[PDB]
């Protein structure tokens, strides 16, 4: 007599960034 | 004046009557300073460099504790270009670093010890 009516989902997932660094060469 | 009279003596004798320690006194060397390009241990470096995150010595010693004693031991071995940078800690109190944050010399005592003449009058 009653139903399951299954569902939806959102996963996230995010992402690092680097940076550089210069290095003034003396 | 001569060598070995108690310059470094009488420094740390006043930096002991208003602290009752021997620490907060932030003593910088300047017979590190032969090369030119060594000034940045006290400032920093500019946007986009190695050390950018940790800032300067001489800045990140006084954000805290802004009551200290600051020395400047034998400035006559620095070449004349570290003398540019100390001319603007005077008549302002106060000196920038790399993020921009103006820290303040406000209430500080600022000694620099030296060695000319050292025989005459
Ligand atoms: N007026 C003084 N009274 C007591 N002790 C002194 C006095 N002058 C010198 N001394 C002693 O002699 C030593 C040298 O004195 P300092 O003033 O520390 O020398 P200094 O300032 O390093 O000299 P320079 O020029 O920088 S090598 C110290 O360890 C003191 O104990």
């Amino acid at each position: 007599a009653a139903a399951a009516a299954a569902a939806a989902a959102a996963a996230a997932a995010a992402a690092a960034a680097a940076a550089a660094a210069a290095a003034a060469a003396a | 004046g001569p060598t070995g009279v108690g310059k470094t003596e009488l420094a740390k004798a006043l930096a002991d009557f208003l602290f009752d320690d021997e620490r907060a006194m932030v003593r910088i060397d300047m017979s590190e300073y032969g090369e030119k390009h060594t000034v940045a241990r006290l400032i920093g470096a500019p946007p986009g460099y190695v050390g950018y995150e940790a800032g300067g010595q001489l800045t990140e010693a006084v954000r805290r504790r802004p009551y200290t004693v600051v020395l400047f031991d034998e400035i006559e071995k620095a070449h004349p270009d570290v003398f540019d940078v100390l001319l603007q800690v005077l008549d302002e109190g106060r000196l920038t670093d790399g993020h921009g944050r103006t820290v303040d010399f406000r209430n500080t005592i600022l000694i620099l010890t030296s060695n000319l003449g050292s025989g005459g009058s």
